[PDB]
């Protein structure tokens, strides 16, 4: 098969968090609120990380998706941000926020969970952490 | 300007080709059975080292109602993905007809037959019963929208195809830096009354993926 568009060059590959440090990396499970239909939507598994601008001191929460390695959550954390349990589980929390994923300002309802409570509540220490020092 | 290719998606009704395109596009794994009318586009965008990469998805419909509106989906498509599901024979069975239409019209397209639902145990179509692809010189891949088993391998396939580099790279998205929070408080009433509402919900069911 002939190429159909012309070669585009090469370039520097960044993800985007080479100025950041993590305070946080864990495997997890994110989820979406779909309010038309009522029910939650599967928004992707992977990493999810607590970043920390070196200079700024801006802190953001950061996931992506395994295999694809797109973004399905990129947001800056903020005092207003209350991780809430779901249906009294000590693994999964819920909140709200202003996500980027799709590089669209979208406000969310996002929930996360991890396979321990263990992990869990690492991630709520760590997110609370953060909504300490923000800047 | 931007990279952008037209793919179709094709194969019988029920093979997963709207719940594939979907996991794609937000992650969700749809459970129901909400047959396709005619076509939907949806865009896919993909990071390789030599920049983005945009799959405009012709999701056509398996129905043979439509049959007679193929070929003009089919106009202008660059590469194809054949959809077929392991647990129905009948759907492999028809491979053949869909790569008959398809070539008629468009000819010498990069084309990937995948082999979808392959999380099911009970599979009735073998790798060994799959020879269409060695007859067609066609790229095969068993894929699972569920599991993501190589649910990205066809898109990565078509674009070293299509770009012309064999050893283009799938890299991982640029995390650009996100909006700025102003903490205004009207509109933080709607949002609350939202997040009651999925804090009420109960999450799904606990898997074995994570
Ligand atoms: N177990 C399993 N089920 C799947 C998989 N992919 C799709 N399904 C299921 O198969 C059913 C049909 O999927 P759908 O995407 O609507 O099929 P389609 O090929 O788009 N049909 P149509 O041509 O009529 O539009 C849905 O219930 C969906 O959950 C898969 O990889 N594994
Ligand atoms: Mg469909």
């Amino acid at each position: 098969f002939e190429p159909v568009v012309p070669l585009p060059d090469k370039i520097e590959v960044k993800t985007g968090e080479e100025d950041e440090e993590e305070f946080f990396c864990n495997r997890a499970k994110l989820f979406r609120f779909d309010v038309e239909s009522k029910e939650w939507k599967e928004r992707g598994i992977g990493n999810v990380k607590i970043l920390r601008h070196k200079t700024s001191g801006k802190i953001r929460l950061l996931m992506r998706r395994e295999q694809v390695l797109k973004i399905c959550a990129n947001h800056y954390i903020s005092p207003d941000m209350k991780l809430t349990p779901n249906a009294g589980s000590d693994r999964s929390f819920v909140w709200h926020a202003l996500d980027y994923a799709d590089e669209l300002p979208k406000p969310e309802q996002l929930a996360i969970r991890f396979k321990t409570p263990e992990e869990a509540a690492l991630f709520k220490c760590k997110f609370e952490e953060a909504q300490s020092i923000l800047k | 300007p931007q990279v952008q290719f037209k793919l179709v998606l094709v194969g019988d009704g029920g093979t997963g080709k709207t719940t594939f395109v979907k996991r794609h596009l937000t992650g969700e794994f749809e459970k129901k059975y909400v047959a396709t009318l005619g076509v939907e586009v949806h865009p896919l965008v993909f990071h390789t080292n030599r920049g983005p990469i945009k799959f405009n998805v012709w999701d056509t419909a398996g129905q043979e109602k439509f049959g007679g509106l193929r070929d003009g989906y089919y106009i202008q498509a660059q590469c194809a993905i054949i959809m077929f599901d392991v647990t129905s024979r009948v759907t492999y069975k028809n491979v053949p007809n869909w790569h008959r239409d398809l070539v008629r019209v468009c000819e010498n397209i990069p084309i990937v037959l995948c082999g979808n639902k392959v999380d099911i145990k009970d599979r009735k179509v073998k790798a060994k019963s799959i020879v269409f692809h060695r007859k067609k010189n066609l790229q095969y891949y068993d894929i699972s929208a569920k599991s993501n088993y190589n649910f990205e391998k066809p898109f990565l396939w078509l674009a070293r195809k299509l770009i012309g580099d064999p050893n283009l790279e799938f890299v991982a998205m640029p995390a650009l830096a996100p909006p700025e929070v102003v903490m205004d408080p009207a509109l933080a009433a709607q949002y609350e009354h939202d997040l009651e509402v999925a804090q009420t919900t109960a999450l799904p069911d606990e898997d074995d993926d994570l």
